[PDB]
């Protein structure tokens, strides 16, 4: 794969959105970060490519947020240790890395996470991100140019 | 060697 050796290959927003999903997981203990738990911060965070593209696609932002809370909710509890990463998330990883290298990329972001969950809508399981799952691939590469000017995943200059 | 790439490394790898 390796898990660690994708993690390191992830943007400064993705990484923090991870972070924070590995936090909440921590506090609600909650065995694994599922892709539903990073989902949740990234859309949580900010305008990033999720954001960008919802809005230029018109996503009902408030449902998908609501419905990834209410999925969250129905997650086994345990013990509030520190968290391992789901198969799930684990495969997502990789589907998301091959997405981003092959775009010539150096950082995985949010766009390319995206573009690995259309080709595998079975690595997510609420169904209120039905409308990320609208999308293809050949259109997220056409919406660089947009992404760019809109969204926080920006390189700097 | 993110500063930040640590902090999220901090959790749970197995």
């Amino acid at each position: 794969e390796n898990s660690a050796a994708l993690l390191r290959r992830l943007n400064h927003y993705c990484a923090r959105a991870l972070e924070g999903a590995a936090s909440l997981c921590q506090t609600r203990a909650h065995a694994e970060i599922t892709p539903e738990h990073w989902l949740l911060k990234l859309l949580e965070q900010g305008e990033g490519d999720l954001t960008v593209l919802g809005r230029r696609y018109d996503w009902d932002m408030d449902a998908i947020w609501q419905s990834l809370l209410g999925w969250l909710d129905n997650q086994p509890r345990s013990v509030r240790s520190r968290p391992q990463l789901a198969q799930s998330l684990n495969a997502l990883l990789k589907q998301a890395w091959m997405v981003a290298s092959l775009q010539g990329e150096e950082h995985i972001r949010s766009v390319h996470l995206l573009g690995a969950l259309t080709e595998n809508p079975h690595l997510v399981r609420c169904d209120g991100l039905w409308p990320l799952l609208t999308l293809s691939q050949s259109q997220l590469q056409r919406l660089s140019p947009l992404l760019d000017a809109q969204s926080d995943e920006c390189p700097e200059t | 060697w993110d500063s930040v790439y640590a902090s999220l490394f901090e959790k749970i790898n197995l």
